[PDB]
RNA sequence: GAAACUGCGAAUGGCUCAUUAAAUCAGUUAUCGUUUAUUUGAUAGUUCCUUUACUACAUGGUAUAACUGUGGUAAUUCUAGAGCUAAUACAUGCUAAUCUCGACCCUUUGGAAGAGAUGUAUUUAUUAGAAAUGUCUUCGGACUCUUUGAUGAUUCAUAAUAACUUUUCGAAUCGCAUGGCCUUGUGCUGGCGAUGGUUCAUUCAAAUUUCUGCCCUAUCAACUUUCGAUGGUAGGAUAGUGGCCUACCAUGGUUUCAACGGGUAACGGGGAAUAAGGGUUCGAUUCCGGAGAGGGAGCCUGAGAAACGGCUACCA
């Protein structure tokens, strides 16, 4: 508790394995109250060099604590959080929960949460009721103030938009940290419906600068067979809606090479499942369609080779059978004319 | 009483100056500080002008940094081994640049396994030499903070050559 | 190289061991200026010397002097010998005088006792060193 | 003691921090316009 | 000593001020300033010795706290201010406006302007460097930093920076052919143009002056000032042009 | 560019 | 407006020449080797970040003088106990921003769905610091590319990444005056100054420092080095270089071109006298620089003192 030997002390009574460290049987009853004291420190705003310091030991101490532990200072942080009324309900969201504080409150888990996983990264605890589903309420609610929310609270909305800013980078870290690791068919469906199906609409026209957490988020869908199952749903929606972002006219090259990398790997990565051949077919025929319009915006020669790699795969996958797939691999290579030996070897 | 000036010395050709003047505070010196481990006890040092120094009289914490993956933590300071220019330093485990330290493994580990997600191979690679230290559980380090001046004992780890021989001279 | 008990290094120069881009070892150097051509030796040398005026954390600024090598017995440092005439009005005559000069060396120098030296100004090496050899010949 | 005063003078503090921010940042565009000129 | 000194002898003042030797025994010692204290003029100085509008130091002291004496466009209250080289010192309540610049002699002459020139100054370009923030700067030879400095500034230029607000208005090379006057030395308050800047590494740059009689003269480049190019000055000049 | 141009007189008085 | 707290000065000035023979000093260099109150010019919106359970329409005694009152001592610019009360003293602590791109409309004085970015101070480590001779066009112009600076010289300036701190700073200060907006509220906004505050530069300074130059003495020829003398490495110390000191190393350093030692009624110089010229003597003494405050030694304060019209010990 004490300001000035607050740094030493953690370094030597919270290391593991320290002559100092708490015993193994004295862990039960003395961890609660460090949990709880570390929590409070956790709140201190960081205005000042020291103070931003201050944040950051108490988040670098929690891998010295064990697993249960740190699921415990994570359940702490969303205990505050009412989310269980939304996954009760058909995942509506109260009037009265949504006001600046409670905003306020989720901001704060979330910057918790985005703290934790940087340090613990892959080690990092994920489960469903002390984190995920606070996260997914709290993209729910940004989403329900800033669409419900009038022009003139511009400080909620502000404060809201930064919580979606967060909440969608906190869920495409924690993804890639512990995405194969946890099995996520039980919210899969909550996840999609609550996150990506309201922003599906507008995907297109919003990511044409540079990746942004949630385009990073499809990619990794894309990447991993075993989450193929995200871009299913709604008749392969996600999927079109990364093809959108390819098909508009301004596009920059910072977005189309990811997911020419993306598309590849569902080509090259079969899936035994009717909705996959429905995919591949959908993939195949948008980024074969726009192709040569991307290549005279690409400025990269690893960009142009990547576009090779794609068109190598559809050869050997046997798309190419098709007279559609085959006269337009046809037109987009001579754009790439108009490497040298996996060109030659697909002539 | 400790001073500085170079007139109180023989001359170059070895004849001995006389007493030019008395001593003047502008050459002064003052007591070392044998910073030792022990319990943070610092205080404050009131120098030329208007600037200040910070004496280390006991550390535990230093920040230490893994050059070849472009790091810092900070951690817990086990011993001195060995230092370059007096060894009772080493014997009564003064703390001074340049001595050869025990730093504890673990927040350096924790990072190695949360960003390698290894206990991507070929970058986790790491030279044997200090795989084995960290299945010792301590590392060596230097230091290259002045502990007598900033009041930080801040240093960083062996590696290499530097490592090797001073593992060699060990 | 590794002769004493400290290491020899040149300050904040830093050899990454992970990637091992080139078997030499890195090392930092620069040109004294003055139109002085800094000697290969030194800089394909091995050798650690942080009063080297190429390789070390001097500089030269002042007076740059000439002088005949009297003594090299000494680590890493020489005595050079100054001689001028100082004229004396009353018999107006001149007089031989001289000065004896020691000034530090690099090891990338080869100096015998005999040879012309160059030397250049620096801050005070030791307590009678305020210059480094800076050519030969 | 809180009177008018104290008020008036934090509101000018802030103002004229306000004031001097802004003329900054006209003054870096200004160099940077020059800049783009000449290159 | 054992601090900074704070008297100074009339026989040490510096000769060009025109001290009466026996007039007392101490003189104004110039107050730290822009200007080094052998390069200045006190304001005490200009308003009693030169100009004689005061007869002693104390109706001095009550012109200056009156505040109808401007320094660089701001009100000074210092008696021993160190006013010096292209200095533009305003008296409003007599119309009047001086720029602080040596005669043939060597000698601070008192020569009056118009408000228009009064408007701006120049200053030579002692240094440039990045500050903090990565934002350039220059400093002149009166202390004057200004950021935002043209790239093309450079040391040994001079800067025409507008009293008022204290920007850089336009900006001249060093280069041959320049019109420059002399700052210090036996040829100082001498005018003349650039024949060629003799370098040497190491040691003190030499330059060569000819002046509009043809005569040559070298001095060294600390003591340079470029003022414009030749036949158009962009100050005026004291009577004499700077001639002998 | 010029210069400004260049810019009180006795009066006497006779008593007793 | 007494007294007292607070801030500044007292480290300038004046006096004397005891000590001092490469020491001071004169001339001439360097700080890429470091501190620097003050003067002068620049210089700091970080929006957000759970207990908002919230002072910023402004936090405490974690506090006292002057003062009231009770007292000691022969005596001093001696002071004890108790009761009070302030800050620019002491200790704490906050309050819907700006900038990049920008789809889509619109074709400009354009709007902006949204993807993004966010202080200083200390310490360490790492990184940067180097055949477009074409096309169209309205005949203008547009289309693609550039992208740190200085020094003779740098690990320079500066920037960036990761952490760090018994760790700072980022106005809880004051005078004069009452203008402007309105939804008429002691609502919002607002002028001219003073004093403070981070960093840089400048100025006044300070410390070391490169080279040449001092009277008599050889019936002083070898000196220095055990207890640092010369140099190497590492550390301590300092504002900082450096045997300045410490630990380990080598055996070095000066000298008949006079080292070393001794004498000096020796502070050095700008200068003064004499002389036809060469020379000889004097120079405490109106200006600069150095040292001292009866003689040694050691220190608080402060930007600056080894201060003595500041302090402590020892000797007379
Ligand atoms: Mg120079
Ligand atoms: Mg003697
Ligand atoms: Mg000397
Ligand atoms: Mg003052
Ligand atoms: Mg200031
Ligand atoms: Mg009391
Ligand atoms: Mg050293
Ligand atoms: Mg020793
Ligand atoms: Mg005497
Ligand atoms: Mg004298
Ligand atoms: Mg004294
Ligand atoms: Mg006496
Ligand atoms: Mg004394
Ligand atoms: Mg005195």
């Amino acid at each position: 508790l004490d300001d000035t030997l607050f740094k030493d002390e953690i370094t030597t009574f919270l290391t593991e394995n320290g002559s100092q460290s708490i015993k193994a049987e004295d862990e039960k009853v003395v961890m609660p109250y460090v949990l709880r004291i570390f929590f409070g420190r956790a709140q201190v705003p960081p205005t000042s060099g020291q103070k931003r310091s201050r944040k950051i030991a108490v988040i670098s101490v929690l891998p010295n604590f064990k697993k249960p532990y740190i699921n415990d200072f994570l359940s702490l942080a969303s205990e505050r959080l009412d989310y269980n009324y939304f996954f009760g309900n058909s995942h509506q969201i109260n009037s009265s929960k949504a006001t600046l504080k409670t905003i306020r409150r989720m901001t704060g888990f979330v910057n918790i949460v985005n703290s934790t996983l940087s340090v613990l990264r892959t080690n990092f605890p994920l489960h469903t009721n002390s984190v995920l589903q606070p996260l997914i309420y709290s993209i729910a609610m940004a989403y329900y103030v800033l669409d419900t929310e009038s022009t003139e609270e511009v400080h909620l909305r502000k404060m809201a938009s930064n919580l979606r800013q967060q909440g969608l980078k906190c869920l495409s870290s924690v993804f890639e940290f512990v995405g194969n690791t946890f099995d996520w068919s039980t919210s899969m469906e909550d996840i999609y419906a609550v996150v990506v199906k309201p922003r599906i609409s507008h995907f297109s026209d919003e990511n044409l600068q540079q990746p942004s957490s949630l385009l990073r988020l499809f990619l990794y869908w894309a990447h991993n067979p075993s989450l193929y199952q995200f871009l299913y749903y709604d008749e392969f929606a996600t999927a079109t809606a990364l093809m959108d972002t390819i098909s508009n006219q301004h596009v920059k090259e910072a977005v189309i090479g990811p997911i020419i990398e993306a598309a590849d790997s569902i080509i090259r990565n079969p899936v035994n499942d009717d909705h996959y051949v429905d995919l591949v077919t959908l993939i195949c025929t948008s980024c074969l369609k726009i192709l040569p319009s991307l290549y005279v915006k690409l400025s990269d020669s690893n960009s142009i080779s990547t576009f090779l790699n794609l068109l190598v795969s559809i050869t050997e996958m046997g798309f190419i059978q098709d007279d559609h797939v085959r006269s337009r691999l046809i037109s987009s290579l001579i754009s790439i004319l108009k490497d040298t030996q996996k060109i030659l070897k697909i002539l | 009483g400790i001073s500085r000036d170079s007139r109180h010395k023989r001359s170059a050709t070895g004849a001995k100056r006389a007493q030019f003047r008395k001593k003047r505070k502008f050459e002064l010196g003052r007591q070392p500080a044998n910073t030792k481990i022990g319990a943070k006890r610092i205080h404050s040092v009131r120098t030329r002008g208007g600037n200040k120094k910070y004496r280390a009289l006991r550390i535990e914490t230093g920040n230490f940094s893994w050059a070849s993956e472009g790091i810092s933590k900070k951690t817990r300071i086990a011993g001195v081994v060995y230092h370059p220019s007096n060894n009772e330093l080493v014997r009564t485990n003064t703390l001074t640049k340049a001595a050869i330290v025990q730093i504890d493994a673990t927040p350096f580990r924790q990072w190695f396994e949360a960003h390698y997600g290894q206990t991507r191979a070929a970058s986790a690679k790491i030279e044997s030499s200090v795989e084995s230290q960290f299945s010792a559980g301590r590392l060596y380090a230097c230091i290259s903070s002045r502990p007598g001046q900033s009041g930080r004992c801040d240093g960083y780890i062996l590696e290499g050559e530097e490592l090797a021989f001073y593992l060699r001279r060990l | 190289v590794q002769s004493e008990r400290a290491f020899q290094k040149q300050p904040h120069i830093f050899n990454n061991p992970k990637v091992k881009t080139s078997k030499r070892t890195k090392r930092w150097y620069k040109n004294a200026g003055l139109g002085f051509k800094t000697p290969k030796t030194a800089i394909e040398g091995s050798y650690i010397d942080k009063k080297c005026p190429f390789t070390g954390l001097v500089s030269i600024r002042g007076k740059i002097l000439t002088g005949t090598v009297v003594s090299t017995k000494m680590h890493r440092t020489i005595v050079i010998r100054r001689a001028y005439l100082h004229y004396i009005p009353k018999y107006n005559r001149y007089e031989k005088r001289h000065k004896n000069v020691p000034v530090h060396v690099s090891p990338a120098f080869r100096v015998q006792v005999g040879d012309i030296v160059t030397v250049g100004q620096c801050r005070p090496i030791s307590k009678t060193v305020r210059f480094n050899v800076v050519k030969v010949s | 003691l809180v009177t008018p005063q104290r008020l008036q003078r934090k509101r000018h503090q802030r103002a004229l921090k306000v004031r001097n921010a802004q003329a900054q940042r006209e003054a870096a565009a200004e160099y940077a316009q020059l800049l783009a000129k000449r290159l | 000593a054992r601090g900074p000194k704070k008297h100074l002898k009339r026989l040490a003042a510096p000769h060009h001020w025109l001290l009466d030797k026996l007039s007392g025994c101490y003189a104004p010692r110039p107050s730290a300033g822009p200007h080094k204290l052998r390069e200045s003029l006190p304001l005490i100085v200009f308003l009693r010795n030169r100009l004689k509008y005061a007869l002693n130091g104390r109706e001095v002291k009550a012109i200056l706290m009156q505040r109808h004496v401007k320094v660089d466009g701001k009100v000074r209250t210092d008696t021993t201010y160190p006013a010096g080289f292209m200095d533009v010192i305003t008296l409003d309540a007599t119309n009047e406006n001086f720029r602080l610049v040596y005669d043939v002699k060597g000698r601070f002459a008192v020569h009056r302007i118009t408000d228009e020139e009064a408007s701006y100054k120049l200053g030579k370009v002692k240094k440039v460097q990045l500050g903090k923030k990565g934002v350039p700067y220059v400093v002149t030879h009166d202390g004057r930093t200004i950021r935002y400095p043209d790239p093309n500034i450079k040391v040994n230029d001079t800067v025409k920076i507008d009293l008022a607000s204290g920007k850089i208005t336009d900006f001249i090379k060093f280069d041959a052919g320049k019109l420059v006057y002399v700052t210090g030395g036996r040829n100082l308050g001498r005018i003349g143009t650039i024949v060629h800047k003799e370098r040497h590494d190491g040691g003190f740059d030499l330059v060569h002056i000819k002046d509009s009689l043809d005569n040559t003269f070298v001095t060294r480049l600390n003591n340079v000032f470029v003022i414009g190019e030749q036949g158009k000055p962009y100050i005026s000049l004291p009577k004499g042009k700077g001639i002998k | 560019p010029r210069a400004a141009k260049k810019r009180a007189k006795g009066k006497n008085l006779s008593f007793k």
